This record gives C-alpha cells, sequence and structure tokens, in this order.
RNA sequence: UUUUAAGAACUAGAUACUAACACAAAUAGUAAAU
C-alpha cells in the first residue's frame, strides 16, 4: 500500500482520465466531414467519475450530422456487422480505467461485462442508448472498446488507440514511475537563443536555513525568505515569486515541500499568462525539480520540459543586492519584475551579454566578496534603482570581464592543486561555460 | 486547465509512422508533416527552428573567433572586445 | 442609476491619477476611468492591428468585454479595482512598463497591488480570464510606444 | 477617546521655542563630547513634583540637555527647565491610563508616548498638540523614533512594529522589554520577555545574532558607542560591546546594589549610575570596576554637564544630584 | 595539556543530562518569579493592585 | 564597623560539541549486518 500510494499522485488518476479522454475530445474533435458529425457534446465529468467504480455514465456524445445505423454491440475487434439494426444521432462514449491482477487480466469480459450491466441498467446515465466502451488496464496497458456500431469508426479508433497507449503522457509518467519503484531501465547548445521563450528556474534561493541559538546547546536549523528566481535569457525581465516564511508554517520538512511549492508556483504563473508569452520550454539545473515540475506539467502537452546536460553556475542570485534587498523586505509574498541585463542590449547582442553575465555569476561564486569589491571599487559612478551591476563604460565592463574571468584560473590552480599553466583550451571553455 | 485551440505536437499526423514525439522531454525532432507539402506552408518540427535567426550570428562569429586566434580573443570569455572586432 | 450617468459623461478623461486609487469616494469615477483607458488601447492596437499580433486581437476583447460592463456599472470589489488600476497607472508611464509588470504579478497572485513610484484578494474563473488578457494590454503598449 | 490639552506659563514665545537657545546656562549645550574628567554629586537641589504618583519615567532633550521630561501614572505628561529652575514648561494630557514609555524626535520638534491604554501618540513639543494617534490591540511597551522615519514599538505580543504599518518583527518570542540602536539607522538590540536578545539590520526583518545563556529589563548604550548595559533581574550589571562582537566581557562586572532601570555611564565613561528598587543610586567606577559611592536618596527607576544627574522614581518627585 | 584539560574537567561532573536539565529549568523558573514579582512592584508604583 | 579588581588595548587561528542544512534519492528508538 505505500508503493502504489506513491505511484499515483496529486490524483495522477483522475489527470490520466483527462489526458486520455480530453485528448481523444480533440482527435475525434476535429474529424466532422467523412463521419457526418454535427458536433462534439460531452458533459462536463463530475470530478470522481474517473475512480469511482459503482456506476457509470454516459460521456462523450456524438450527434450525428443526419442520422445514423446502429448495428448489435461488439468489440472494437469483434468485426463483421450490420449497422441498419436502428439508427440515432446522439451517441457516447464510456471510457474507464482499472488496475488489474492475476485473475482477470482479460479485458473483455470485464468490457461487456461493465458496458452490458450498465447500458441495461437505471443508474446509469445515457443520452442515448447506444454507445462505446472503452477500458484499459494500466497494469498490463490493455484496452478495448465493446459499442453498438455505425460505420467509420473502427481504424479511427484502432489507430488513434495506437498512438494514445503509445503517447499521451500521463501514461508515460506511469511508466516513468512504476519503473522508479522497481529500479528496472533498460541497460545497453547555444541553441538557447532560438526564437521561441526560454525560461530558467533556479531554486537553490528558495528555502534558505539559517542557524540560531538551541535553548540549552546544539545546533538550531530555521529559514529565512526565499524567492523563486526563473528568467528567459533573451529579453530580461525577472519573475520573482516572493517566498514569505509564513509559507512554511506547520508542516514537514520543506525539502519536498519546498520543491512541490516551487513546482506550483511555475505553474501557476505559466497557466495565468497568455499564449503569446507563454514558454515552449523550461531549464533547471537541480534536477530534484523534475518531477515536481511535471506532474504539474501534465497539463500542457505542448509545452516540452528538457534539463540540462551541462555543469552551470546560476547560485549566486541573491549576493547582488537590489533584489536581495526585495526579498528581506516583503510582508507578504507576491511577484515582483525586474531587468537582468542593467542595458546591455544597446552596445551588444544579448549573446556575449550573457557570457560577461555568467563570469560575473562565477567570480562571484568562488572568492565572493573580492568580486563585490571589484565591482564597487570605484562606486562614483553610480548605480540606478533600476540597473543592479555597477554602471560602466566599454572599458571597465571589458577589463572587468578579463579579472573576474582571472579569479577562478588563479584561484583554481591554487585551491584545487591542479596547476594554470599545463592547462589545455578546452578544460578552460569548459569552467568557463560551466 | 488547457488551452484547447494549440494541438499537441504528437496529434498533429496521427499514423505511427510519422515522427517520435518522446514523451518524457516533450519534444518533436523530425517533422511530422513528412509526406505532403501542405498547399499553404503549415509545426514544421523542432529541428526546423534551431538554425534560425538568432543563433547562425553567433556561429559565425565563433568561426571568426577560432580562425582568428590562431591567425587571441575569446568569444564566451572576453566577448564585446572580439564582437567589435568581427564588426571591423 | 449613476453608473448609467458616468458611463455617458464626456467630461472624464482616460488619465489615473494614482492619489484616487485606493479612495473609497472615487470609487465610481476611478471604475469609469479604467473602462474608458482600456478601450483606447484597445482602439490603438486595432489602429494598427496588422502590425501587433493580429491573431490575438479578438480573443484578447472577448476575454475583456466581461470586466469592461463591470467597470462600467461599478461591480468590482475594491481590492480588485485597486490592483488593477495600479497596473493601468504605471502603465500609462513609458518608463515605468517594469512596475506595471510587477503589479501585474501581484494580482494575478492574489495580492493587492498598490502604486509603486508614489493584503489579500480572491481569484474566480472568468476572473482570471480577463487578468489574462491585461498583460496582452501591457505587451501590445510597449510594442506600441517602442515602434513610433 | 477625547482630547484635552493644557498651557503652562505665561512667557511664551525674537520668536522662538522654549527648548531652543539654552545657550545661556553656564557651559554650552553645543558642548564637545567630553565635558572634562568627570565628578559625582552630593547635594540635591530640586523637588519639582506636580505628580501625585511616581514618573514612570524621565529624559532630556535631543542634542543638549535643554528641557528635561517626565512620565506620570496619572496619564500626565510635564517639560522641565532641566537647570534646576522651578517652572515646568507645558503639560501634556491625553492618555487614560498610566504612561508607560517617551521617546524624542531627534530634531527634537515631535515627542512620542506610549501608554497602557493601547495607544500610541505622536506630540508636537511647542503646542502639546496631539499630532497623530497609532492604533493596534497589544499594549505597547517601549518606543523609539528612529535616529534619522520610521516609529519602532515594541509589544508585549512578541512582534516589535515599524510604523509610517511598514514592518512587523515575529521572530522574538514573549514579551519585548526594551529597544534600543547599537548603531545609529543600520542596527538595533531588542531584548524581549524570552530571556534573549536580538540584533537586527535596519527594517529587514531576520535578526542578525541571538544571544542567550536571568533576564535584561533595561539596556543603555555608551556616549562612545562601545558598550552596552544590562540591569539583569539576577541583580548584575551585563556590559556589552556595540562594536562587531557582541560578547559579553568577564573584567566588567556590578553587583553592588539589589533589584525595570535606567543604567547610564557619566560623560566620558567614567561611571555608571544605576538605580535601584531600595532607592539607593550605585555609583561605580567604570575603569577600576568598583562602587565609588552609593547614596540612600529616596524614601527608584530612571538615572540620568559633569556637576549633575538627574533621577525619579515611584515617590513621584524629580531629584538632581 | 588540551586531553588533560578534557579529563580533568571530565571527572569533576558527577550528574548526568537529566540533573543538569533541571538545575537549567529551575533557575529559568525563578527568573520568571522575579520577573512577574517586579511587574507587580512597578504596578504598585503605579498604584494599581 | 565591612571592601581591593594588577588596570587598558590589539590579534589570530587551534582543539572541541552541535545542525532532518548541503554529495536514481529515498531512513528512524520490539529485532539490527557477510
Ligand atoms: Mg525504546
Amino acid at each position: 500500500k505505500i508503493s502504489l500510494i506513491q505511484i499515483f499522485r496529486a490524483h495522477l488518476w483522475q489527470k490520466i482520465h483527462e489526458s486520455i479522454v480530453f485528448d481523444i475530445c480533440q482527435i475525434l474533435d476535429g474529424e466532422l466531414d467523412v463521419l457526418q458529425i454535427e458536433s462534439v457534446t460531452k458533459e462536463t465529468v463530475h470530478p470522481r467519475k474517473s475512480y469511482k467504480m459503482n456506476s457509470s455514465a454516459a460521456d462523450i456524445t456524438m450527434e450525428s450530422v443526419h442520422e445514423w445505423e446502429v448495428s448489435k454491440p461488439s468489440l472494437l475487434h469483434e468485426t463483421n456487422d450490420s449497422f441498419k439494426g436502428l439508427i440515432t444521432n446522439k451517441m457516447w462514449f464510456d471510457v474507464q480505467l482499472r488496475y488489474g491482477d492475476y485473475d482477470s487480466h482479460d479485458i473483455s469480459r470485464y468490457v461487456r461485462a461493465k458496458f452490458l450491466d450498465y447500458t441495461t441498467d437505471n443508474v446509469s446515465m445515457y443520452p442515448s442508448p447506444t454507445g462505446v466502451m472503452i477500458g484499459i488496464d494500466l497494469a498490463y496497458n490493455m484496452y478495448d472498446a465493446y459499442g453498438n456500431w455505425f460505420n467509420g469508426l473502427k481504424p479511427l479508433i484502432q489507430n488513434s488507440m495506437r498512438t494514445i497507449m503509445k503517447a499521451n503522457p500521463a501514461l508515460y509518467v506511469l511508466r516513468e514511475r512504476i519503473r522508479k519503484g522497481l529500479q528496472i531501465y533498460q541497460s545497453s547548445y547555444a541553441e538557447l537563443f532560438n526564437n521561441d521563450i526560454k525560461l530558467f528556474v533556479d531554486d537553490t534561493n528558495v528555502y534558505r536555513v539559517t542557524v540560531h541559538k538551541t535553548f540549552e546547546g546544539n545546533v538550531a536549523t530555521k529559514a529565512i525568505n526565499g524567492c523563486i528566481f526563473t528568467l528567459n535569457p533573451k529579453t530580461g525581465h525577472l519573475f520573482l515569486k516572493i517566498i514569505h516564511t509564513s509559507v512554511w508554517a506547520g508542516q514537514k520538512r520543506l525539502s519536498q515541500l519546498a520543491k512541490w511549492k516551487t513546482a506550483e508556483e511555475v505553474s501557476a504563473l505559466v497557466r495565468s499568462l497568455p499564449k503569446e508569452e507563454q514558454p515552449k520550454q523550461i531549464i533547471v539545473t537541480r534536477k530534484a525539480m523534475l518531477d515536481p515540475l511535471e506532474v504539474h506539467m501534465l497539463d500542457f502537452p505542448n509545452i516540452a520540459i528538457r534539463p540540462t546536460e551541462l555543469r552551470l553556475p546560476f547560485s549566486a542570485a541573491m549576493s547582488i543586492d537590489k533584489l536581495s534587498d526585495v526579498v528581506m523586505k516583503a510582508t507578504e509574498p507576491q511577484m515582483v519584475l525586474f531587468n537582468i541585463y542593467d542595458d546591455w542590449l544597446d552596445r551588444i547582442s544579448s549573446y556575449t551579454a550573457f557570457s560577461r553575465l555568467t563570469l560575473l555569476l562565477r567570480a562571484l561564486k568562488t572568492n565572493e566578496e573580492s568580486a563585490k569589491m571589484i565591482l564597487l571599487s570605484d562606486p562614483t559612478i553610480t548605480i540606478k534603482s533600476y540597473h543592479l551591476w555597477p554602471s560602466f563604460t566599454d572599458e571597465q565592463w571589458i577589463t572587468i570581464e578579463s579579472q573576474m574571468r582571472d579569479l577562478i584560473l588563479t584561484e583554481y590552480g591554487r585551491k584545487y592543486n591542479v596547476n594554470i599553466s599545463a592547462l589545455t583550451q578546452t578544460e578552460i571553455k569548459d569552467i568557463i561555460l560551466g | 486547465t488547457r488551452l484547447r485551440e494549440d494541438k499537441a505536437a504528437y496529434l498533429n499526423d496521427i499514423n505511427s509512422t510519422e515522427s517520435n514525439y518522446d514523451p518524457k522531454s516533450r519534444l518533436y525532432k523530425t517533422e511530422t508533416l513528412g509526406a505532403v507539402d501542405e498547399k499553404s506552408k503549415m509545426l514544421t518540427g523542432e529541428g526546423l527552428k534551431l538554425n534560425e535567426l538568432n543563433q547562425f550570428a553567433r556561429s559565425h562569429a565563433k568561426e571568426m573567433g577560432i580562425r582568428d586566434e590562431i591567425e587571441q580573443h575569446v568569444l564566451v570569455a572576453n566577448p564585446t572586445k572580439y564582437e567589435y572586432l568581427k564588426k571591423k | 442609476r449613476i453608473q448609467e450617468a458616468i458611463a455617458q459623461d464626456k467630461t472624464i478623461s482616460v488619465i489615473i491619477d494614482p492619489s484616487q486609487i485606493g479612495s473609497t469616494e472615487g470609487k465610481p469615477l476611478l471604475s469609469m476611468k479604467c473602462n474608458l483607458y482600456i478601450h483606447e488601447i484597445l482602439s490603438r492596437w486595432k489602429a494598427s492591428l496588422e502590425a501587433y499580433h493580429p491573431e490575438l486581437f479578438l480573443d484578447t476583447k472577448k476575454a475583456l468585454f466581461p470586466l469592461l460592463l463591470q467597470l462600467r456599472r461599478n461591480q468590482l470589489a475594491p481590492d480588485l479595482l485597486i490592483s488593477l488600476a495600479t497596473v493601468l497607472y504605471h502603465l500609462q508611464q513609458p518608463k515605468e512598463i517594469n512596475l506595471a509588470v510587477q503589479s501585474y504579478m501581484k494580482l494575478s497572485i492574489g495580492n493587492v497591488a498598490w502604486p509603486i513610484g508614489v493584503a489579500n484578494i480572491m481569484i474566480d474563473e472568468r476572473t482570471r480570464l480577463w487578468i489574462t488578457s491585461i498583460k496582452r494590454l501591457i505587451t501590445f503598449e510597449e510594442w506600441y510606444t517602442s515602434n513610433h | 477617546s477625547e482630547q484635552i490639552e493644557v498651557e503652562e506659563v505665561s512667557h511664551f514665545y525674537q520668536g522662538r521655542g522654549y527648548l531652543y537657545p539654552p545657550n545661556d546656562v553656564d557651559v554650552d549645550l553645543r558642548e564637545e563630547r567630553i565635558s572634562f574628567r568627570c565628578y559625582l554629586p552630593k547635594k540635591v537641589i530640586r523637588n519639582y513634583p506636580g505628580h501625585p504618583e511616581g514618573t514612570t519615567a524621565l529624559k532630556f532633550l535631543p542634542k543638549t540637555g535643554h528641557l528635561i521630561l517626565s512620565g506620570g501614572n496619572d496619564h500626565t505628561i510635564k517639560i522641565w527647565d532641566f537647570y534646576h529652575d522651578y517652572e515646568c514648561l507645558r503639560d501634556f494630557q491625553g492618555h487614560n491610563k498610566p504612561i508607560k514609555a517617551l521617546r524624542f524626535t531627534e530634531d527634537c520638534q515631535s515627542f512620542l508616548s506610549s501608554s497602557f491604554d493601547r495607544s500610541v501618540k505622536i506630540w508636537d513639543t511647542e503646542t502639546g498638540k496631539v499630532k497623530t494617534r497609532l492604533h493596534l490591540n497589544s499594549t505597547p511597551a517601549d518606543v523609539e523614533s528612529r535616529p534619522t522615519h520610521e516609529f519602532i514599538v515594541g509589544l508585549s505580543n512578541s512582534k516589535i512594529l515599524h510604523y509610517d504599518l511598514v514592518q512587523t518583527y515575529d521572530h522574538h518570542l514573549s514579551s519585548i522589554l526594551a529597544l534600543k540602536y547599537f548603531p545609529d539607522g543600520s542596527k538595533f538590540i531588542s531584548s524581549s520577555e524570552d530571556k534573549t536578545v536580538r540584533i537586527w539590520e535596519n527594517q529587514i526583518n531576520v535578526p542578525i545574532k541571538q544571544i542567550s545563556d536571568h533576564s535584561m529589563p533595561f539596556l543603555n548604550v555608551h556616549p562612545s558607542q562601545n558598550y552596552f548595559c544590562a540591569q539583569s533581574m539576577d541583580n548584575r550589571i551585563y556590559s556589552f560591546s556595540l562594536k562587531p562582537k557582541y560578547k559579553r566581557h568577564p573584567k566588567k562586572i556590578f553587583k553592588g546594589h539589589s533589584s525595570g532601570i535606567s543604567l547610564a555611564f557619566s560623560g566620558d565613561g567614567r561611571y555608571i549610575c544605576s538605580g535601584d528598587s531600595k532607592s539607593r543610586l550605585f555609583t561605580w567606577d567604570w575603569n577600576t570596576s568598583r562602587l565609588l559611592n552609593n547614596i540612600k536618596i529616596p524614601g527608584p527607576i530612571t538615572q540620568v554637564e559633569t556637576s549633575k544627574v538627574i533621577c525619579s522614581g515611584a515617590a513621584g518627585k524629580i531629584y538632581v544630584c | 595539556k588540551e586531553m588533560l584539560a578534557e579529563a580533568r574537567a571530565r571527572l569533576l561532573n558527577t550528574q548526568g543530562k537529566k540533573a543538569t536539565r533541571k538545575i537549567r529549568e529551575r533557575m529559568l523558573e525563578e527568573s520568571k518569579r522575579i520577573a512577574e514579582l517586579q511587574k507587580r512592584r512597578e504596578l504598585k508604583q503605579a498604584g494599581i493592585n
């Protein structure tokens, strides 16, 4: 009972029912002509019909252009049928889910079983006393349809299910997850800048532990406000979702809770946004975020999640004040938007702007406060409220690139006990890129 | 809730022959339409995007960096110095 | 029906005075001003439709229709009008586009947005619908003031 | 909640506030920080009175000791010459219940009072006008003005609140007793009902350091900005440094007296004067670390020119030693 | 000399975690008492009992 | 009738204790392991 309760969560069951059937809401939402389809009319599904097994009801009513010939009910792969027994216009699907077991792993007997009984029963809700059943064993991934038949559907179903059972992601969510539990997995770059909108989520600043006095003597753990850091590398408007420690009040270990509230924020942000401002990808260095993100990213098959293949330096976000100045002032959690690049889109493209930016983050990662002084050594040219980095001239930006660059190389050779003079180019470019 | 207007990539061409959508990272790669060049141009694939518009330029300047460096500035490393080189 | 009067008055402009955003007495007036300003933005987008995402215009108008009617009738809750007005106020300031987006983020999170240059709310479905389109008005404005 | 205030004396106003050109008294209020090597007093000059109940508190005046101001538990506040002069300037009235604490405007024109009636008032020191009243359910304990501008009020209900509400500070558990600023603007030390100190940067909620090892009802900061002095209930004085290492030091300690209270240091840091329940002032040689003098004056709380100190206490009289 | 500080310190504590914990708890109680008192004392200096 | 703290400043780290904080990611007070 433990391992299962993992395997399904955030109502992964219900979500499965939506992904499958709703995705059919599309596929046969748009097939009007060839089957003589007026319109695709489905009943808004009460949230519990997915996991309630008492009794079922007609799902998606097909209301024909003209008229339809209902043969005697057969299976999807029960073949030879004379349609003209009846005629209807309105129809429906019954599409159902069950996790089978070594006694009953044969659906069809279940398909026609449930189908028949339901259809011939009162409580079962039907707009037409004709229809179709499509079941699935999640356990052995099987599926079927025992319906009445007017012509043309059969292969539409067949092939369409080939797709579904091989695609509609929720299933791929299981087959990932089941393999988690089982621990079976069969053995044996610059594109960041392409047109579609690419976002950076990095969560190391989300839950910040803070060490404090233990009544007697011990080391006390706590936390102080975080926020979720996301940006597109291109157009430089920062999305900070403020994390106000109130959030964590009473509950649990906040590792899991961190990851799940990060996911739920990122999702909510996405949903709320318009189709034009939505991303086509998401890129995160922390892979502990995979599952929470994904599981809340079932809802948008359009978007495609992609991890890092490569070593990355995003944890220094807070050490550059003004944003952190904002983090420490928040009375109640909220979004704030910012500007990443100061103004780097005039004198450059965002391209080497980002190269310099990563390098800045780096020398902020290794030696830190030396870099902070390097920046603000001469404050005698002053940063506006809108900028973050010290405003410069060409030369200043330039040489500071050189110097900040120099740190990790030198400190490197010294500190990691392998020489800087014996280096090969490609490892230099490596640490520089990562 | 899902926007019903914009099709999931994998439904674009149903036949299992079409092109492979690997549901983990949700990325079509080859394009879904390999048969009929659509009368009106139609998703042309993911790969059809990657070269386009803002990354080529980068590829060029980086070529100029390699070959210049044998001919000492570094694209990723010091950008603007090189950059204004490639300008000149 | 004073709301039927304010909507017919040609003495009200689209300009938002930030000092009125949280006023209880000025609620009916500010509500109409927000209605008038949104129409004005949709008007300029219309006038240059071919130049800025013409395929998103119709959907944006439809999502904003119910909000506009409410603004015209002064049916928005206090906290909601306050947040919307704040976003629109900053939007009227070219060099304050970032403060508008920041305010927008609060509103979308369910928090009250107060003028930044100068606690909580609840969000519904149809309400979530117009809050999303507001972001489109912001992106259009940034493009408009940038391309002329 | 109504309002009624009165004016003391017909002196009125070149056109000057009473507070303003002390100038006249022997010496100079503008005065350099160290008057000279310091002295301890034997002779008491003024009764003051007016109050029929022991003064809650006594303060002086922003800049130099031009005026003196007292808090009465009869719901009254009075201003005084502070030069031993008979006249008490203008009376203030407007609290329901006994006034617990006060603070002055760094510039010196505004004045703040906190009382057990759950209200806090901002006053015009030149008219006695109740300028503004600040709400909140909790009774408000010690309140300070920012040395440059927000109110900082310590509450019985854990929190400390900055007011224009700007910033709440929830970290403290139990009542808050006193708030100082170790370095102006940047940091302050709050001492709380829970036996701990919380140090913070300004306007930022989280606390920089936590110190706990009986209680600290009153804490004061040296004129050099180098030491802190708390009158722990446990009958001792604990010395702390405002400079960076907030570590209490063994070398300086004071236990010649038994006990809320004020501890003050003679300008030039030569002496420390504690006021205690028994009513005897304890004067210690800060440098040599020894009770140098002691008085049994009063039949005592706050103790504040090198020629004198001013005390108050539960007999309701302000005395000058 | 540091190990000798260690042992030399060790021998001289006879109790165990519990007793020491008590010593603390009790003293904390005493401070609570004294505090509550001087509360009442200063309230008496305002006359309200 | 009581009473003497050698006083002040500077500085560094070294041994310790600790902390559900951080290295396809997960453990607790009936039982533990070639
Ligand atoms: Mg046990």
